[PDB]
RNA sequence: UCGAAUCGCCACUUCUCUUAUCCGGUGGGCUGCCCGCCCGGCGCCCAGUACCUUCAUUUUCACAAGAUC
RNA sequence: CGAGUAAAAGAUUAUCCGCGCAAAGCGGAGGCAGUCCGUUUUUUUCUGGGUCUGCCGUUGGGUGGCAUGUGCUUGGCGCU
RNA sequence: GUUCAUAGCGACGUCGCUUUUUGAUCCUUCGAUGUCGGCUCUUCCUAACCUAGCGCCGCAGAAGACGCUAAGGGUUGGAUU
RNA sequence: GGAAUGAACCGCUUAGGGAUAUGUGGCGUCAAAACUUGUGGGCUCAUUCUCGAUACGUGAAAAGGGUGUUGGUGGAUAUCCACCGGCCCCGA
RNA sequence: UCGUGACAACGACAAUGGAAGUACCUUCAUUUCUCGGCCAGACCCAACCUCGCCGCGCAAUUUCCUUCCGGGGCUAACAUCCGGUGGGUACUGUGCGGGUUUCGAGGUCAUGGGGUGCGUGAGUGGGCGGAAUAAAGGG
């Protein structure tokens, strides 16, 4: 219903192959569950066959014809600057972040741990002094109930 | 269960108040019966404590007529000379799941009997399980990865009714009450959830300028 | 039914609710330096089991290439007896004396393709009462 | 297998059609109608400017492709019901014993059918209005509902243990016609 | 009386529904493309990224010689 | 000694009750002195008067109800 | 079968099922498995006689033939042997 | 050692023990192995002795039928006819 | 075969039996006690067995690639396809290699050691010593 359509010129990302998490544009369709994928602005990713269970369509499309030249595809990609827009997408940044964590050297892992702890401390300080005025937490709400209850007896 | 005076006295001397073992709670809604039972049985043998809820939402491939006939064939079997010794035909959905798991365990050794003792199998989500923690699912048996869309399937609760189960109305009445209470509570504390979200934001511009950059590099800010 | 008076309890709760801030539980005690595993059983076929080798499933491996990282690592099974017997450093460290006992072993080779390993427990074999219970997989000896 | 099988039907003005997860709602001057199509597994869409309703099946065999026309017929009937309605007329054909039909609000009683003391009773659904004229007329928005009440009425009266070629007494449907 | 095996926890998780489905929701233009709009967390050694600060002879592994209950 | 409620819902079930939706909010609570305990916030207890609402056990006498030998309710005595 | 292969039947041929008959065999039992019928009592099967529900006829009514789902319930007293 | 079970089938043939690798047979649980492998294709829906699924093993099936669905061959016309396969259904 | 005291426990798989551990008992045997025939861990030499990384030969890479035309085809074209023109100079196969003037690691609770230390307790080594510096054998 809301799926992106498989067609010539549609960008895809590979799921589980040797070229995992790589992007290329579909150039042709052969039968129901096979296409030809190519990306001329990136190492590897020459024209090759890919099963349709191993790709996911993206939102970006490029105007080309079926069985187009490699130089024609390269020209089309740079004119629309589609590759840059995908890099700015939140899905691409999440994938890039996970690769950066896998390469970490136990000193950058410590640096990330320090950075997260600093944010958590300051969030705690910000949450308080907004609980003193306009109380929202469980304890600060119950403090108003306790004080009013004790007003009559005391 | 039911601590006697020996247990309460020992806890009083020692100073203990409460204890909770490590337990996994599985929501069995929209799960294939046979595939879920096989995965759970192996985990029981590996030393796990498992509680499964909403056992009336398990699904079986095929039409309701086909599956109802299959149960009526099982019900036909009984020891002719003394039916009170023969096979016992349980009728509740939670009892059917336990019987299915039992047939996938070595049930005539002490090792298998101990493993079967570690499964609870409630119907719906009872009051003592609601606030324990987040529930889990089994992606290998979720029935939207398992069944083709055009194939008819059976819901276990509907099939267990019409063969002897007489608590369908009780279970649906309690489930609807739980949804309203949980929905009302979840709408509450939307202020504290938003306040915490507005605290993590604006925490930046208060942290040192180097820790924010490290957060940006790893895609966390 | 309760403890204390109604007074000095209302004041106690008010004093406790104030001065309260956002404080979390921080783990600053002695650390854990081993991975958690389970004893699946012994090597076997349809004809029966052979108890000189044991099969151990470790958490977060799920792959033969991950199981190859743990070849040669030391493994122990921890249980308790019913009185205090002799132990290592029985005279130098008297605080160690307890009913706790340990049986040690080593990882020889991976088993299958899903990250199970094979373990030999020194000379003897591990008792059959350990099936389904916790096994400690330490990080030494280390090649890294 | 076919890559795509599609069809469409055009609905007139002053009628609004909406779809949400294979649930179709159609609004007209005489009211609204709703149908549950979650058992079909098709791709439904409306244009809302060209005034068309389209159903597409993507990778199907003969069995999967045969439900496109069935779905489109139902939506067409709902549109023809929410505007101009439906109406059925039935006839009582008695040879010797004059059978009598009484209508009391939503209740129908049939007596003296083939000289039988048994009284046949039928309760008509609320969405279908029934009134008496030797003519019994049922009218409503849903064609499926109206047609089913006539079928129930016809099946209430039947001949038993007698030659059905010689004996030809019963209730039959004569005219199907819109309200307006 | 008891020496014991187990070694994350949270009043941000601990509500619901779908998978032919706007996967955060949501409108418009010309039967698929294009254009807009608004909104799990902590925890791993200064209560916090910063100056300061006791760790031993338990002097090379051994159940953490420490915790929870 | 190996701890899982078809139970409740909070200073981690502790630190009071009633109405209310795991709300908004609205109601009730007796003062004094001692001993032994006490790293705090009107600390934790044990007694003696200290004035008692609600109670148990009574006395007769007037009612009154129940199916009528046995229990009650109204109205005063002092009383725990 | 008034004409009409098939309402109902169906020759000449051909394809099966059952183990409730009788044959064929000789596997178990000869330091022994009590050999017919009746009486009493429980249970199972369906290839359906009656009872329930349907279709069809060479089914006007009545009485019947055939076929399907159906084993829940029922199926007698005597003379001679 | 395998075919759940079996004198005779499959593998292999035997001093008392370790390590390594295989044969027949297997890798959803029972039960060791794809923690339900593939980034490989198709076909099949089976309502009352209940679709199908390890040879030997007649340790159960025939003649004859069915556009149920999926493939071929030969003819007319720009859909029709005749015939033959696969899986499933009746015959049972 | 039975009685008594103490103890061990044990559901229902009739018991008995085999293998391998463990928990409690041992009026049993052997060894040690300031060096030990005890228990662990790491290291060395030899041997055997693995993994990484880097390569070679063969017409295997021409029934092929690329340009310019004539058909043909789709949509305005291109492309799939067929004939010609001039250029040509990670690739679906097959047989193998790589540590000593050094190509990087791992394992043996699955092996022998005096673990270079006394005497006949025989380091055989491209690997331990001494000398020399492209020595013959390939592209
Ligand atoms: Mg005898
Ligand atoms: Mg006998
Ligand atoms: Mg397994």
């Amino acid at each position: 219903v809301k799926a992106n359509y498989i067609r010539a010129g549609r960008l895809v990302r590979i799921l589980r192959g040797p070229r995992q998490n790589r992007v290329g544009v579909i150039v042709d369709i052969v039968d129901a569950n096979r296409v030809l994928v190519e990306n001329p602005c990136e190492q590897k990713m020459w024209r090759h066959v890919q099963n349709l269970k191993n790709v996911e369509p993206l939102k970006f499309c490029v105007s080309i014809s079926r069985n187009c030249s490699t130089k024609a595809l390269k020209e089309a990609l740079e004119s629309k600057k589609v590759l840059e827009k995908y890099a700015a997408t939140k899905s691409a940044v999440r994938i890039a972040a996970k690769k950066a964590f896998a390469e970490s050297t136990d000193f950058e892992r410590y640096q990330l741990r320090v950075a997260k702890r600093s944010r958590a401390y300051w969030a705690r300080k910000i949450f308080d002094d907004n609980d003193k005025k306009n109380p929202v937490s469980w304890h600060k709400v119950a403090l108003k109930k306790l004080l009013k209850n004790a007003k009559k007896v005391d | 269960v039911l601590p006697s005076r020996r247990s309460l006295n020992r806890s009083s001397r020692k100073g203990f108040k409460k204890h909770r073992p490590d337990i996994i709670v599985i929501d069995l809604k929209d799960h294939v019966l046979g595939r879920a039972a096989a995965i759970v049985a192996k985990q029981l043998l590996l030393g796990k404590k498992i509680t499964v809820v909403r056992c009336e939402k398990l699904t079986i491939a095929g039409s309701e007529i086909r599956n109802k006939i299959k149960y009526l064939q099982f019900l036909r079997k009984r020891k002719l000379s003394n039916p009170k010794l023969g096979p016992f035909h349980h009728r509740s959905p939670s009892d059917v799941f336990i019987r299915t798991v039992r047939s996938m365990l070595p049930r005539y050794t002490k090792r298998g009997q101990r493993a079967l003792r570690q499964l609870v199998a409630y119907e719906g989500v009872p009051v003592n399980v609601v606030r324990t923690g987040g529930r889990v699912v089994i992606p290998k048996a979720q029935r939207h990865n398992c069944y083709r869309n055009e194939r008819r399937f059976t819901v276990l609760g509907n099939m267990c009714k019409h063969v002897g189960w007489k608590y369908s109305d009780v279970v649906e009445k309690l489930e609807a009450a739980r949804i309203e209470k949980s929905g009302r509570h979840h709408k509450k504390m939307e202020k504290v959830r938003v306040a915490w979200k507005n605290a993590r934001k604006e925490a930046l511009k208060k942290m040192p300028q180097k820790n924010v950059e490290v957060l940006k590099k790893f895609g966390l800010a | 039914k309760f403890s204390g008076s109604v007074a000095a309890n209302r004041s106690k709760k008010i004093h406790q609710l104030t001065k309260k801030t956002t404080r979390v539980k921080r783990d600053r005690k002695s650390p854990r330096l081993y991975m958690k595993g389970t004893l699946a059983g012994y090597t076997r076929g349809l004809h029966g089991q052979n108890k000189n080798t044991a099969l151990v499933r470790i958490e977060n491996v799920n792959t033969t290439e991950d199981a190859k990282w743990y070849v040669g690592k030391r493994v122990c099974y921890v249980y308790h007896g019913y009185k205090i017997k002799r132990c290592v450093r029985w005279s130098k460290a008297p605080a160690r004396r307890s009913n706790t006992r340990a049986i040690w072993g080593r990882i020889t080779r991976p088993h299958g393709t899903s990250g199970t390993v094979r373990v030999k427990f020194n000379g003897s074999s591990v008792p059959a009462s350990a099936i389904g219970r916790r096994i400690r997989v330490y990080l030494y000896p280390s090649r890294i | 297998m076919k890559i795509k099988s599609h069809d469409q039907i055009t609905f007139p003005e002053d009628v609004t059609v909406s779809v949400k997860d294979r649930i179709v709602t159609v609004k007209g001057k005489r009211g609204t109608l709703t149908k549950d199509l979650r058992h079909l597994q098709l791709d439904f869409r409306v244009n809302k400017k060209l005034r068309t309703f389209t159903a597409v099946r993507w990778f199907g065999n003969k069995i999967n492709n045969s439900t496109i026309n069935t779905a489109l017929s139902h939506v067409r009937n709902m549109i023809t019901g929410v505007t101009k309605g439906f109406r059925f007329k039935v006839r009582f054909a008695y040879a010797h014993f004059p059978i009598s039909v009484t209508v009391e609000n939503q209740l129908v009683e049939i007596r003296n059918f083939l000289g039988e003391k048994r009284v046949r009773r039928q309760v008509v659904a609320d969405d279908v209005k029934v009134y008496r004229t030797d003519e019994l007329v049922l009218e409503g928005n849903d064609l499926e509902q109206v047609s089913r009440e006539a079928a129930v009425m016809h099946q209430l009266c039947l001949v038993k243990k007698k030659d059905i070629r010689k004996f030809l007494d019963g209730i039959y449907v004569q005219t199907k016609t819109n309200i307006e």
